[PDB]
């Protein structure tokens, strides 16, 4: 037993290429339309696989009008995660994503103007595994 | 990996499709029979010796040639008398026939798009011991023709009309008695020859 | 079919083309038939009486119409095949290009294909 | 090759139908061609057997390799099993300018044998600088060449060109004219070495067969009573090296349903079979012994889910034709006999020749295909035991890792539908003793076996 | 890094032209009903844009009879949001807007008399970058 | 139906196997389909002139064409199926496999089925 | 002409020669000429051919035989182009045609009124020692020669001018990593890896970065064998 663990603080996101270092929470599912279908001799049912539809959420603090600006256009995500106790790293991009919707405004009392995007991604690619 | 081709002859046109057909892909077989029942014994089934029409339908979208002259393209195919050649790699289906029914569809959005519904009839021609003429006799070659170094008009007739004995037909066209001598034997590299139909 | 040939008629210069012996230059089939299709479309339809409704062209009143761009270069599609297809040899016109180059001045392409353009099956029997 | 298109045009029975074939045997056999005293592997091919060893029927090398590959035998593991006084099929060729005619080459056959491979050589019409180099077996042609001629083209290019698998050059001598002109010199002083084979001769098979693995082993046709006490004791000891090798026999030609019974009886071991009855096929007549050939060879491509209870054989004559009573003298006796059955040749029940004691349990070791299912799981055990004895270790967790393995094989043999239920657990009781080097283990399975007879009863 | 961020109190919203200061919270989104896709060929799920449609909820303190008055009339909402640290504004407008309820009554116990507007818009535009 | 035998080609040596005697080496009917089918498969189609458009294949143009791999696959199953079923004596081919060994040098299987292959009912009343 | 293409590929230019022999050389003197030189940057036209009826010598045709190598570009090859001409000299059999492509030769051949270039090949196969076989066709070679050039582009953009720390060699890597992507779309390799040169980057220095790749090529399918079990 040994600590190799992971924290956000290490999260490096290239957002078009560009480091959105404001963004303080990311997550994506690569997720698949599993049909599971029952068979006459079997108890057990089936299940067989299907399409992968990729889906990411990330929100932060605004800071500009990065988002507002970009709009619906088709763009890139490459998120890196650093291990600093032990030197490697895991680094992923997401392949083609789309915005679902754009945060337009936002706001509340004296609280920070904080940003949440949500959208869409078709597929994606492993470049280092660690 | 899955492709669509559309091998056209009459037109010399190999389209292949930008984007696989969505859902999925269907065909079905249904084999002749019709039902006879004879008294006291109840129903039977006869198999009519004779194969069917069946169809391959699809739908799929055309993104931003441009969509709009595929849609021409695919229309006036569809008027075609001639048969395309379908071929789908990954499904397996490879053989000749024709456009049914064809539409296109703009929506709300992605209006650059045309979401794109069609589907294709088996195609069988009609000719109307020796070796069997199941040969499809689909290749096409130009109305009008140069004339080689080598060629002589017999030559022409076979390569271009098919039975050989048919250079008279090309030789009684007053353009190609223009062009050509007066004696048929006689010909010249360069000068055009124009097939009949 | 039998169409027949006619004379050159230099449009740059708007005078038909002569031989030295004084005799108007005779041109083919297909170049009589090019002579006619430039002719045509330079001809406004409905206005000129020698002719009948089947002649000419309306490009000229689409100048001063209110339809909107993509409209006008539909229309010009239209105007011009429907003027060039009235000649037998035509098979098909079509493949329209547009390009407005400036704010509102317009350059277009098309393509003219004609009846030994096409393509014949092989086979006999 | 120029790139376009190629294409040539074959027999169906020349298809790579090799494939998805089962099972191991070896054999000792007599053969008039292929390398002696060594073991080779066959992949079930017909034509890699005449190549490697001839067509001649009359010696028992392509006789019986053609019944064992008619039995569907993924690999066959031949021994050329020899008398000694071997020797290959031998020339010298001479220069012509030497008024004493030099030897310039010697010629030799691949591998010994007595074959009638001859030589003609003669002057190249269309170049009397060149000659023909013609190489014959028997009257008919095997291989042609012209050649220039300096003597070490002339050796390499008989060493070079596709078709002399037969024949190989050598150079005794150089010089600067052809060789002399010559029609159908035999390459004497060859020999096969099959003539008078010695009853210890088999023993050299055997030890060579040993380092080697099969399935089953059968003997080469015949049925001298030491060679078959020998192979006894070899393949018991074999047992007791943990190869368990399953041995097929056949008795002899002479002998009657009384003498196969009565040997039968005497050894009644459950990896031993016997032959009770001669065979047919292409108009030849087959012992009991060479029919033995076959029937491993079915009983080793059928492997663990087929069986032969009522195989049809590829055979198509009998002799002796037995009655029901005289069938059942035999089964019981352990013989194992063919029967015709409306123009087929087919195998009874399956059986061994153990059948003196079948006192519990021990009534399923009679079967031929029961006995293969152990033996088969005693192998992909021993193998599994020395990927770990000594080199994994005998901590709990390494013992549940080899139990884990077993357990997933049982579970692979469940896949196939052979095995109807098994277990496999710690062996508490010797495990109380063991150490690093060894770990003990128990199991047990129930086997699916073959359906074989029914019984009817029509309520009217 | 630096403290660049934006709070709440900098949101200036001019409702009609109009500054309704008393209003505490505001967000809006524009979505769109992106249509997904699944091709033979293709493992991963395709996903094609479609139309846009904006929404926002604007809720605050009642301090008089705006809203009710205002009924489901087309209006425009302009959200201005300005850096004070460093010099540099946010100006969003949204291009038609309308209410999709009514509050026309709403009050309980001693609390302050609080009002929720939720509408659509059809579009909006972007002024400032930042 | 009554089919005919031929004489034997070795392709291997292009140039026909005779006897001792001088004839040429008469072959079965089998043998001189399997000949008529070889040099159907390498004879190019509507390019030897001494042929209808039912004798030959295509396998040759093929080689120059765009499609894919698979297409190109299909593309060979039907120039092969289509040449060889012309005579008579064919009843089914089919089983087509390949086996692209280097990155694009390719090896194909078919299997050949004959009318003799067919199996028939047994019954009479 | 081969000692200043030699030059330039010293320099980084990858030029690809194309020749033709003499008119009077026969089949022989061709072999000779093409087996003397074996540079894979070098390709020898071995026979005449005819156009508009006017003959053209084998330099001539060397000129039509570049112009189809070089628009063919990457994706494309001229294994069995139909070309543009109408008859050739000398028409060659099989094993001229064969003796020919193994000495390097660049044979124009006739088949059925087409005259159709065979096998791509270029001058370089005397050695052919393994992997260096598949530098004996011209479409590999271009293939080479273009992706060095692009390398050389995105070279010329960064020395010396990009802070040699991790994160410009890591923008480097991703730069050429993105353009090997954009070769996989136009479906030319079937796999690639560009990684760190570590062995030359424990000496490397500000002005210049290293780094190592290789790439598998998808080919043009050239021949077809088939076999009829009947």
């Amino acid at each position: 037993e040994e600590a190799s663990f992971l924290n956000g603080s290490d999260v490096v996101i290239l957002i078009d290429g560009v480091e959105e270092l404001y963004m303080e929470e990311i997550k994506a599912d690569f997720e698949q339309d599993e049909q599971s279908i029952k068979l006459l001799g079997c108890q057990n049912e089936i299940s067989r696989v299907g399409t992968t539809k990729g889906s990411f959420s990330l929100n932060g603090y605004k800071t500009d009008s990065k988002f507002a600006k970009l709009g619906f256009r088709s763009f890139e995500i490459i998120y890196n995660l650093s291990n600093s106790e032990t030197l490697g790293y895991e680094s992923i991009r997401l392949k083609n994503c789309r915005l679902k919707k754009l945060p337009l405004i936002n706001s509340k009392a004296g609280e920070i103007v904080k940003i949440e995007v949500e959208g869409s991604f078709r597929g994606y690619d492993l470049l280092n595994e660690l | 990996v899955i492709d669509i081709y559309l091998k056209n002859e009459k037109e010399k046109i190999d389209f292949h499709f930008p984007v696989n057909p969505q859902d999925s892909l269907s065909i079905k077989k249904e084999k002749r029979f019709e039902t006879v029942d004879i008294v006291n014994l109840g129903e039977f089934d006869i198999k009519k010796e004779g194969e069917k029409i069946r169809e391959i339908s699809f739908k799929t979208f055309l993104p931003n040639k441009n969509p709009i002259e595929v849609v021409a393209m695919l229309e006036k195919w569809v008027d075609q008398a001639e048969p395309l050649r379908l071929i789908i790699t990954g499904f397996g289906y490879n053989g000749l026939v024709t456009i049914s029914s064809f539409s296109n569809t703009q929506t709300a959005g992605r209006e650059e798009d045309r979401d794109i519904e069609i589907t294709f009839r088996t195609y069988r021609e009609l000719k109307i011991t020796d070796l069997k003429d199941n040969r499809p006799n689909t290749q096409t070659k130009s109305k009008i023709y140069t004339v080689k170094a080598s060629d002589t008009l017999y030559k022409i007739a076979k390569n271009l009309l098919g039975k050989g004995s048919r250079w008279p037909e090309i030789y009684n066209i007053p353009e190609n008695k223009k062009v050509i001598g007066k004696n048929p034997n006689i010909i010249k590299k360069g000068k055009l020859v124009i097939p009949s139909k | 079919l039998d169409l027949k040939g006619s004379f050159l008629f230099d449009f740059e210069k708007g005078e038909f083309v002569k031989n030295a012996d004084g005799t108007l230059k005779k041109c083919d089939k297909v170049q009589a038939y090019k002579q006619w299709c430039q002719k045509a479309i330079l001809t406004p339809r409905y206005k000129k009486a020698a002719y009948t409704n089947i002649y000419g062209s309306e490009i000229k009143d689409l100048i001063a119409s209110n339809l909107s761009q993509s409209a006008k270069e539909l229309e010009i599609t239209r105007l011009i095949k429907e003027t060039i297809l009235v000649h037998p040899y035509t098979k098909e016109v079509g493949e329209f290009s547009f390009n407005w180059l400036e704010n509102s001045r317009l350059v277009e392409y098309e393509f003219d294909v004609l009846t030994i353009d096409d393509e014949n099956i092989v086979i006999d029997g | 090759e120029i790139p376009g298109f190629y294409n040539r045009f074959k027999a169906q029975a020349e298809k790579a139908a090799a494939t998805g074939l089962k099972g191991r045997l070896a054999m000792p056999i007599r053969a008039n061609w292929g390398d002696v005293g060594k073991v080779v592997t066959i992949k079930n091919d017909l034509r890699q057997l005449k190549n490697l060893f001839g067509d001649d029927m009359n010696y028992s090398a392509f006789k019986l390799g053609k019944l064992a590959l008619l039995g569907n035998v993924k690999e066959l593991l031949l021994y050329r099993l020899v008398d000694g006084n071997q020797k290959k099929g031998t020339l010298t060729l001479k220069d012509t300018t030497e008024n004493s005619a030099k030897d310039v080459i010697k010629l030799e056959t691949k591998y010994p044998t007595a074959r009638n491979f001859n030589v003609t050589i003669k002057s190249n019409l269309v170049d009397s600088d060149k000659k023909d180099f013609i190489f014959f077996e028997n009257t008919k042609q095997l291989f042609s060449s012209s050649i220039k001629g300096t003597i070490d083209e002339i050796v390499l290019e008989i060493n070079s060109n596709l078709d002399n698998e037969y024949v190989i050059a050598t150079k005794v001598a150089d010089s600067d004219t052809i060789l002399a002109n010559v029609v159908n010199q035999a390459l004497e002083g060859g020999n096969d070495g099959c003539t008078s084979i010695t009853n210890e001769s088999y023993l050299k098979a055997l030890e060579e067969f040993e380092r080697y693995s099969f399935d089953s082993f059968v003997l080469d046709g015949v049925a001298d009573e030491a060679l078959q006490e020998t192979t006894k004791a070899w393949v018991a000891k074999n047992k007791e090296l943990g190869k368990d090798i399953l041995l097929f026999l056949g008795g002899k030609t002479e002998d009657n349903i009384k003498q196969i019974n009565d040997k039968s009886k005497s050894f009644n071991d459950e990896n031993i079979v016997n032959v009770g009855s001669s065979a047919y096929y292409e108009n030849i007549k087959y012992t009991p012994s060479e029919v033995a050939v076959y029937i491993a060879a079915l009983s080793v491509s059928k492997g663990i889910t087929g069986s032969i209870c009522n195989a049809k054989t590829i055979f198509e004559e009998v002799e002796p034709r037995l009655s029901q009573s005289e069938v059942k003298e035999c089964l019981k006796s352990g013989t194992l006999v063919l029967d015709f059955d409306d123009g087929d040749v087919i195998i009874v029940d399956d059986v061994n020749t153990f059948k003196k004691y079948v006192d519990d349990k021990n009534e399923a070791m009679g079967y031929i295909s029961n006995i293969m299912f152990i033996n088969t799981i005693n192998k992909d055990t021993s193998l599994k035991r020395k990927e770990f004895v000594g080199k994994i270790f005998n901590d709990a967790t390494g013992q549940t890792t080899v139990i884990c393995a077993l357990k997933k094989y049982f579970e692979e043999l469940m896949s196939q539908g052979i095995i109807s239920e098994f277990n496999v657990d710690i062996d508490t009781e010797l495990q109380a003793t063991a150490k690093a080097d060894e770990f003990y283990w128990k199991w047990d399975a129930v086997k699916v076996d073959v359906m074989k007879k029914i019984y009817g009863t029509g309520y009217l």
